[PDB]
């Protein structure tokens, strides 16, 4: 819709994020994850070492202005891969902020994770 | 010096076997010397180093 | 003589250890040669 | 000949090489962990607050400029400068001499 719109009470942005993966290889990776108050395991004493966590997150954002969010809210299950490849829920993301300039959960998962599928470019585009 | 305890600073005596073992008597002279030095101090008057 | 307790224990010190070990010959050489009146030997195994 | 051990009992520690390597590795892992957790809480904080709630922390510093004085003598109050001289001095000297 072309125009001048200032009705920021009605704006929102309910995203379903791409599934992010982390291979937890070191003890440093475990200590970084535990630092994040949003990483809320059902069992606090779960052994994360040499586990593949998957993050199935939804990000609900309301606005105050065009530049800052009034309310951020990333949530959704944290799944571990079993030795049978069958993922089972072992925790939840449960982030919930007010006035923010971004969503740290997805940013944190982008830098430290992977999307299950990587676009690999050819050396040179082939004209079809 | 506790019996059957080697102090942190100790001298050693060469054994007839040829090997240097802790000696309590020498290590006493040494440590009494250090205690005297630590209280009264030690002079090096007329010593060329 | 500045002596060491560690003879090749840590490693990567070039010829430090065969320098400091070889000074320990002077403890026998004092009885065996003819300088025992001019020099006395006082090894100090210097710690950490 | 006198052999003195000033080693501080360090000879009674077995495998001193392995033992000191272990102590360094147990400090380095602990320092490196906390650095990686500090870097991730600094990035989280950056993302959530952008650089708008991080601009309030930065303060203006005053760098000095040379202010070259002529170092004139510091004149005391008359009471302080009446003490150093005897009372009899006042009106004794010919100040043209």
């Amino acid at each position: 819709y072309r125009g001048n719109y200032t009705d920021f009470e009605n704006t929102f942005q309910k995203t379903v994020e791409p599934v992010y993966q982390m291979h937890i290889k070191t003890s440093k990776d475990i200590a970084v994850l535990r630092s994040k108050e949003w990483f809320q395991l059902d069992d606090e004493d779960f052994d994360l070492l040499n586990k593949t966590l998957t993050f199935e997150t939804e990000t609900e954002v309301t606005f105050k202005n065009a530049n800052i969010f009034s309310s951020v809210k990333c949530f959704g299950p944290i799944k571990v891969e079993l030795p049978t490849k069958e993922t089972v829920e072992i925790g939840i993301v449960d982030y919930e902020a007010g006035a923010s300039h971004g969503n740290p959960v997805v940013d944190f998962l982008k830098r430290n994770g992977s999307t299950l599928e990587q676009k690999v470019n050819l050396e040179n585009p082939i004209p079809i | 010096i506790p019996r059957e305890t080697i102090p942190f600073l100790h001298l050693r005596k060469k054994t007839p076997a040829g090997d240097w073992k802790y000696d309590r008597q020498l290590s006493s002279l040494f440590l009494d010397g250090l205690e005297k030095a630590a209280f009264n101090g030690v002079t090096f008057k007329d010593k060329y180093v | 003589l500045p002596m060491s307790p560690n003879h090749g224990t840590f490693g990567g010190d070039g010829m430090y250890s065969e320098s400091k070990l070889s000074l320990e010959t002077l403890f026998n050489r004092w009885h065996s040669e003819s300088w025992a009146n001019q020099l006395t030997v006082c090894g100090a195994i210097i710690g950490w | 000949p006198v052999m003195a051990d000033l080693n501080g009992g360090l000879q009674f520690v077995p495998e001193l090489k392995e033992f000191t390597a272990k102590l360094r590795k147990e400090l380095v892992e602990t320092s490196e962990v906390r650095k990686a957790v500090s870097i991730e809480t600094a990035l989280e904080h950056k993302v959530v607050n952008g650089n708008s709630a991080d601009a309030a922390y930065a303060q203006v510093e005053i760098q000095p400029r040379a202010n070259i004085q002529l170092d004139f003598p510091e004149l005391k109050p008359y009471k302080q400068v009446k003490q150093i001289a005897p009372a009899e001095l006042e009106g004794l000297l010919d100040l043209e001499r």
